[PDB]
């Protein structure tokens, strides 16, 4: 549809030239090329709110996104015009596949998520520290859309995971456990971050010890 | 600190399979050859693409391109190599794309993971770009299944 | 105190062959 | 009865018996070994490993 394509340039030259370019070469020590980086890549940066981007930092953080749901489809369009690259799946109906990315197997997506994923991030997805300044973020607001789209583009610091390496059914059962762990309620109470012995310890020192000690000085005397 | 001169967003490269160059004034993007692949090396006669996309810095003259030389073989261009002022050269279609194109007859054998030095020429410049071998959106290929052992 | 068995060098080096498997496991 | 030799060759190499330590999953069990950069599928069983 020449329509999309044409819209889709007439956002980039208002958003993305500055560091992009206007024929998307990349303007250097500004933002790299985005040819051949196709659809997805497009799809995902706007839709996670992460572009346009605002300075030079470590990590470019998620803010609300700048561009509706029918802006993104016109911006991707004119990026996979040029170069070409990966393309966002979809249902039957032509928009953004969500439900029917959900994998039917989440032990052999645990599995997955924990050799591949579980390393930057946490086990349940909480998130972690990078090298200098970079962090990575929290999964628990990602749709399955993005998952997928991250995992097929490799954002900044995150190895690109092609179709080959990670095959579209164990890409489909990876956001199975992410979608699924997000919204399984913990069962011995609060999940207290779900970060592990640190939020633990804290809490006890916080509540049992200031209990614990705030009692002793109930039954105890002073002086 | 992260915020200064040096940055880690702003010498962030793109992440695509190709190779960024610097032809003097026209910036190559994305290139990379396509050559599907079944035994470990590609015998020599079968023939591949070469895809890449030209950009002209300059908004105020032309170029066009010419003589693309490679030691792997042959190059041949058909079609309109002329690039505009301020527009794009795109030969080939990548996967994905819904006519300049670049044939390329070898003459040794390649295979993916290596580096195959090649020469972009428009009219002010001699560069090397040592393309790769990239695969698009073609899906993993089968694997036999292995015995018990 | 650096490892003495651990020195950058600024060879070249060549392509690998192909692996051809020797028989009888 | 806690007291063991780590270094008692007990790994079988192309070169003779090595210590544990001194070998891994890598090391050619023969020369000319062909050992494969396995991916770990994620199911277990049904092919684990593939090439
Ligand atoms: C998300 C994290 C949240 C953190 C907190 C969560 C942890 C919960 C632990 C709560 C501790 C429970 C221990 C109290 C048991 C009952 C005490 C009682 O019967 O009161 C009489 C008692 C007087 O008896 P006494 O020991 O003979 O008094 C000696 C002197 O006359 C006293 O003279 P004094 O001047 O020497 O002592 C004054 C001191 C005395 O107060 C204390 O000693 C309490 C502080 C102990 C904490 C120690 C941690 C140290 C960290 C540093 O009071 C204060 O300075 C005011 C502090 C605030 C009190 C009220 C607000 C509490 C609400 C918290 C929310 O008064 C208190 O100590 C007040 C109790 C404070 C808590 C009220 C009940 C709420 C419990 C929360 C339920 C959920
Ligand atoms: C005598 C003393 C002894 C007794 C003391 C013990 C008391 C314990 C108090 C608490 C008990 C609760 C029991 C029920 C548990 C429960 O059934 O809970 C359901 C779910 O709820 C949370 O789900 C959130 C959403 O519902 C999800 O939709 C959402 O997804 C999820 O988000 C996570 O997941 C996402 C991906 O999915 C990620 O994207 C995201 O980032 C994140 O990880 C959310 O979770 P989260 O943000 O963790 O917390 C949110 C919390 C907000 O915090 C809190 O309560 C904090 C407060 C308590 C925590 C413990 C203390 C810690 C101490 C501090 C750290 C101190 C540090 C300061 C430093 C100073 C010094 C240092 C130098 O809101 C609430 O619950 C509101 C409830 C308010 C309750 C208030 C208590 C009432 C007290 C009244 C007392 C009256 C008595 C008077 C008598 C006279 C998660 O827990 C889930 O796992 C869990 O399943
Ligand atoms: C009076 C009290 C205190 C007074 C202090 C106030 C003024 C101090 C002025 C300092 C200058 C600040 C400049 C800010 C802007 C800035 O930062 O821009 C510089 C650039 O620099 C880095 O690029 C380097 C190059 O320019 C690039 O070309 C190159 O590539 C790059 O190389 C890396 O990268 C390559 C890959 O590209 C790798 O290949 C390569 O290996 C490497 O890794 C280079 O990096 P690198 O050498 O790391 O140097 C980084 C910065 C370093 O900044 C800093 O000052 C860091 C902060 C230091 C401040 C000291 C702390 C104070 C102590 C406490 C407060 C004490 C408390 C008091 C107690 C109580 C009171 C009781 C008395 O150097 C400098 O600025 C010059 C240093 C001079 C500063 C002098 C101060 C020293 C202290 C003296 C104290 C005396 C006291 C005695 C009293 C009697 C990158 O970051 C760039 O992006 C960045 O842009
Ligand atoms: C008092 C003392 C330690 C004396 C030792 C003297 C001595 C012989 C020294 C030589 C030996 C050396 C070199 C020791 C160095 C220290 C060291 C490495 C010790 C190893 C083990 C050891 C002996 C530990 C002692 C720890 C200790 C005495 C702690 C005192 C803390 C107290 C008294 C707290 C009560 C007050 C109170 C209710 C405060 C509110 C609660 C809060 C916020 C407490 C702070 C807090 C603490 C204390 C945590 O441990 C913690 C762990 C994980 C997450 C969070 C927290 C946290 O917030
Ligand atoms: C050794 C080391 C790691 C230190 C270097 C890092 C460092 C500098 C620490 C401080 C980090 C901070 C506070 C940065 C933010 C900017 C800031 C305001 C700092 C300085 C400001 C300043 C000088 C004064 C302002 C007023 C003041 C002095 C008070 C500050 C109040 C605060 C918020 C202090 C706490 C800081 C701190 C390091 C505590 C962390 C507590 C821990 C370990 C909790 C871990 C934890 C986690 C991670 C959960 O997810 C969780 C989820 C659900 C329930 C519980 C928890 C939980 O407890
Ligand atoms: C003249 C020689 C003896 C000196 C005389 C004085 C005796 C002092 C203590 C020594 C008594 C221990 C007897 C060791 C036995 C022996 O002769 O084995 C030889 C063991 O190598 C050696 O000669 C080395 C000698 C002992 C070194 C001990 C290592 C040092 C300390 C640090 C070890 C840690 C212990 C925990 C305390 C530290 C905490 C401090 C806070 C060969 O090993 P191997 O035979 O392969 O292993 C077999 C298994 O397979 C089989 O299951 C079975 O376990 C055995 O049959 C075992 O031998
Ligand atoms: C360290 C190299 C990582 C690995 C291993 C994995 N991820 Fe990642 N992730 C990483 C970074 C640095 C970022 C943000 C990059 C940026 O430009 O901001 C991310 C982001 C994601 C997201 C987006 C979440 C959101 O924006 O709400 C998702 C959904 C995500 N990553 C998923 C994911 C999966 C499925 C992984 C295993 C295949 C995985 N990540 C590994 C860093 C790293
Ligand atoms: C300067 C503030 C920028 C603006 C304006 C836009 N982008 Fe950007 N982009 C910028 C940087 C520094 C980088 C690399 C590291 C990073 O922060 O992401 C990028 C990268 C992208 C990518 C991914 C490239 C890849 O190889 O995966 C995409 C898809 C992208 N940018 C798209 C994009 C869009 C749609 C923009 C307009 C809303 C846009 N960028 C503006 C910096 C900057
Ligand atoms: C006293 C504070 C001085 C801060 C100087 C450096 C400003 C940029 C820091 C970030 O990056
Ligand atoms: C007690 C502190 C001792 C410091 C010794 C530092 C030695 C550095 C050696 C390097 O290599």
């Amino acid at each position: 549809q020449s329509a999309l394509l044409r819209t889709g340039k007439q956002l980039f030259e208002t958003s993305c030239v500055s560091c992009h370019g206007a024929n998307l070469q990349g303007v250097p020590d500004r933002g790299p090329s985005l040819i051949g980086t196709g659809e997805a890549a497009v799809y995902f940066q706007v839709s996670t709110g992460r572009m346009p981007a605002m300075r030079g930092e470590a990590q470019a953080p998620s803010k609300p996104p700048h561009f509706d749901e029918s802006q993104i489809d016109a911006l991707g369009a004119y990026v996979q015009a040029n170069g070409g690259g990966p393309t966002v799946p979809r249902d039957d109906h032509g928009a953004v596949a969500q439900e029917s990315l959900i994998g039917g197997d989440v032990a052999r997506g645990g599995d997955l998520f924990r050799l591949n994923c579980a390393s930057c991030h946490n086990f349940t997805g909480k998130g972690g520290a990078l090298s200098s300044g970079k962090y990575a973020p929290d999964l628990g607001d990602a749709n399955p859309a993005q998952i997928y789209t991250a995992m097929l583009t490799g954002p900044q610091n995150m190895p690109k995971f092609s179709d080959r390496q990670l095959t579209p059914d164990e890409k489909r059962d990876i956001v199975a456990y992410v979608r699924e762990s997000a919204e399984t309620p913990s069962y011995g109470g609060y999940g207290l971050g779900g970060f592990g012995p640190a939020p633990e310890g804290m809490a006890m020192w916080i509540i049992g010890m200031v209990a614990a000690i705030g009692v002793a000085m109930w039954i105890g005397s002073r002086a | 600190c992260s915020a200064g001169q040096i940055s880690q967003t702003t010498t962030q490269e793109p992440a695509v399979n190709g190779v960024n160059a610097q032809a003097g004034q026209v910036s190559l993007r994305n290139v990379h050859l396509r050559a599907p692949q079944q035994t470990d090396y590609v015998e020599p006669g079968t023939t591949v693409e070469l895809l890449f996309v030209a950009a002209n810095d300059s908004t105020e003259g032309s170029n066009k391109l010419k003589s693309i030389t490679s030691d792997v073989g042959e190059v041949t261009l058909t079609g309109d190599s002329t690039v505009p002022a301020d527009g794009v050269l795109i030969v080939g279609e990548p996967d994905g794309q819904i006519a300049v194109t670049a044939e390329v007859e070898l003459t040794k054998p390649i295979t993916n993971g290596l580096l195959y030095d090649f020469t972009f020429t428009f009219e002010d410049g001699e560069t090397t770009v040592a393309v790769p071998i990239s695969a698009g959106e073609q899906p993993r290929r089968p694997v036999p299944p292995a015995g018990p052992g | 105190c650096s490892p003495p068995g651990e020195t950058a060098s600024s060879e070249p080096g060549t392509t690998p062959a192909i692996w051809t498997g020797s028989p009888s496991p | 009865g806690l007291i063991k030799n780590p270094w008692k060759p007990v790994v079988p190499t192309a070169e003779g018996k090595k210590a544990v330590l001194w070998t891994s999953g890598w090391t050619p069990r023969f020369k000319g070994e062909t050992i494969y950069l396995a991916r770990a599928t994620g199911r277990p069983g049904e092919s684990p490993f593939v090439k």
